[PDB]
Order: structure tokens, then C-alpha cells, then sequence
């Protein structure tokens, strides 16, 4: 039946891509970020925050980016906060889910519905466009 | 595409715990040049193939190991951002030589020696 | 090679550009026009200071061969062989 390789799979790289996603959020505005840990500072006084300089200037390493206003970072938070849901339960599912006759065997049947003229571009670029609305 | 995908994933999926030991098998049994071309390196999509497997060898890796787990990805975007900005700067520069190179006076001579 | 020294300190114009700027020209054009020519010189130019000429006889030298990063600057003489020490004002040619 299904094999569960390619389940597991699947999720690694759907969690893979929302890490990436949330991860350019950060990149172009840090304060996202910056913002969010400066308040998780004084409720959980272990946490290592950022030097200042680097919170002021609005930089992650070199370069300084533009300050955005507050409506968008509030925004980009809470869709970051959906797509960590999401996150959370990929990697709950996963954590629940996780010869040569055979491989012929499906092979063969692999040849079933040989007119199917379609092209498929829709498996990661449907998914790394889900999580990257405009014309 | 799907058909192609799917031998790919396939063959990728056994591949990856018999690595070439039922492939390397299939290869001389059924025939084929499609699979022979798969097997090989000159096949473009080969190239993708070694991927799948990798990833599958990779779910092999912590089978029966769960996973319990931003700033630092947030933080390396921005350096990349940074990084996208010096390069910018560097091209304006260049453009500013350009242009004043190209609007200077080469025919104001006055040489001293020779070599 | 050559070490040609600025002034000593004594609006985002003339800074920005990369210091100054060499290149190599013909004789074939003077202004004097007097008649001479048929050798090279290796100009190099900065905003203020006026330009400076340097003969070169030899048809050849340190004409090198592969010393590819692809930033043109202005052309391959000036990145490929030249040095801007600005915090001194020091230009290197060689």
C-alpha cells in the first residue's frame, strides 16, 4: 500500500519549507524577530537576546534594513504564528507515522494510463508558493 | 510528468535500502534503456534522482527517533539581505567610475619620462 | 610600477568614484599638434589634480596572462593591476 517513506518524506520537506519561509520573514524585516524576543527577555529571564546595535539598526549581520511599520510586522507575526501551527502538527502526525519481485511488481503497473499528456510543475512550487495573494 | 516522477520516487525508494542491489538487478533483467538511462549520470533528471534517495536516506536515519523540537534562520536571511546591499553599493560605484572615465579629457597630456 | 602621492588633507562628489583612473592612450592626438607622436602613455587622472602621462617604448611589459571575477570596475588594466590606498591617498600602479 502506501509507502510510509514517502509520507514521512513529504512532511521533512513541507517542515523544511516553512522553516525557509518563516526564516526570509525574519531576513527581510529582523525586527519580527527582535521585536518577539525582546518580550520573551523579561518573561523567561534565561533567554539570550541580540546586541543592541544590531536591534537598533534593524540588521541580522551587515546590512541594515528598512523599518517597517507596525501594522505589518504585527501582521507577518501572526501569519508566522499560523504557519508554526501548521509546523507543530506535520511534526506530530510524523512523530505518530515514524523486494526485487515487488519493485517490478509496481513497475509494471506504474505503465497504467499511458495517455496521460499533462505537465506536472505543482508538487514543491505549489508548496513553496503556499507559504512565500496579488497578481 | 507524473509517471516519470513516480518511477523516479520508485526506483528511489528501493534504491535507497538496496541501494543498487535491486536496481543494479532490474537493470539486466528487464532491459531497459529508460532504466539504463535512469541507473546513469548522463540522464538530466538523474541528477534529481540522487536527491529522492538521499532524502529517503535520510527518513532511514532517525527511524524510531522522534522529533521534539528560527531567530538563526531569521538572522541569516538578513545577513544575505546585508550582503545583497554591499553588492548594490559596489555596482553604483562602478557605474559612477564609468561615467567619469568615460567623460574626462584624455587628449590634456603632460608626461614627464618613458619607460 | 608606479607610486603616485596626494595631498595632505591641506560632498559625496569625487569620493564615491574609486579614487582616480589610468588608461592607456596613442600619441596619434595632441593638442599642441605639433607633429610628433607614435608611443603610448599611461594616463592617470583624478578629479582635482590634473592628469599625468607616462611614456612606454616597449611595445610589451607585464602584459599578463590569467593573473575571472567579473566586476569591471571601469576595464580589466584598472581592476586586474592597480591599488587605491585612500586612507593615505597613495595610488599604486603596477
Amino acid at each position: 500500500m502506501e509507502t510510509i517513506l514517502e509520507q514521512q518524506r513529504r512532511y521533512h520537506e513541507e517542515k523544511e519549507r516553512l522553516m525557509d519561509v518563516m526564516a526570509k520573514e525574519m531576513l527581510t524585516k529582523k525586527s519580527t524577530l527582535r521585536d518577539q524576543i525582546n518580550s520573551d527577555h523579561r518573561t523567561r529571564a534565561m533567554q539570550d537576546r541580540y546586541m543592541e546595535v544590531s536591534g537598533n539598526l534593524r540588521d541580522l549581520y551587515d546590512d541594515k534594513d528598512g523599518l517597517r511599520k507596525e501594522e505589518l510586522n504585527a501582521i507577518s507575526g501572526p501569519n508566522e504564528f499560523a504557519e508554526f501551527y501548521n509546523r507543530l502538527k506535520q511534526i506530530k502526525e510524523f512523530h505518530r507515522k515514524h523486494f526485487e519481485e515487488l519493485l517490478k511488481a509496481r513497475e509494471n503497473p506504474s505503465e497504467e494510463a499511458q495517455n496521460l499528456v499533462e505537465f506536472t510543475d505543482e508538487e514543491g512550487y505549489g508548496r513553496y508558493l503556499d507559504l512565500h495573494y496579488i497578481n | 510528468s507524473a509517471f516519470d516522477l513516480d518511477v523516479v520516487k520508485l526506483t528511489a525508494q528501493f534504491v535507497a535500502r538496496n541501494g543498487r542491489q535491486f536496481l543494479t538487478q532490474l537493470m539486466q533483467k528487464e532491459q531497459r534503456n529508460y532504466q539504463f538511462d535512469f541507473l546513469r549520470p548522463q540522464h538530466s533528471l538523474f541528477n534529481y534522482f540522487t536527491k529522492l534517495v538521499e532524502q529517503y536516506t535520510k527518513i532511514l536515519i532517525p527511524p524510531k527517533g522522534l522529533f521534539s523540537k528560527l531567530d538563526q534562520v531569521c538572522y541569516r536571511v538578513e545577513w544575505a539581505k546585508f550582503q545583497e546591499r554591499e553588492r548594490k553599493k559596489e555596482e553604483e560605484e562602478k557605474e559612477k567610475e564609468r561615467v567619469a572615465y568615460a567623460q574626462i579629457d584624455w587628449h590634456d597630456f603632460v608626461v614627464v619620462e618613458t619607460v | 610600477k608606479v607610486t603616485k602621492q596626494r595631498d595632505s588633507e591641506m560632498y559625496p562628489e569625487i569620493a564615491e568614484g574609486i579614487m582616480p583612473r589610468h588608461r592607456f592612450m596613442s600619441a596619434y592626438e595632441q593638442r599642441i599638434e605639433p607633429p610628433d607622436r607614435r608611443w603610448q602613455y599611461l594616463l592617470m587622472a583624478a578629479e582635482p589634480y590634473e592628469t599625468i602621462a607616462f611614456k612606454v617604448p616597449s611595445r610589451e611589459i607585464d602584459k599578463a596572462e590569467g593573473k575571472t571575477h567579473w566586476n569591471r570596475e571601469t576595464k580589466q588594466f584598472f581592476l586586474q593591476f592597480h591599488f587605491k590606498m585612500e586612507k593615505p591617498p597613495a595610488p599604486p600602479s603596477l
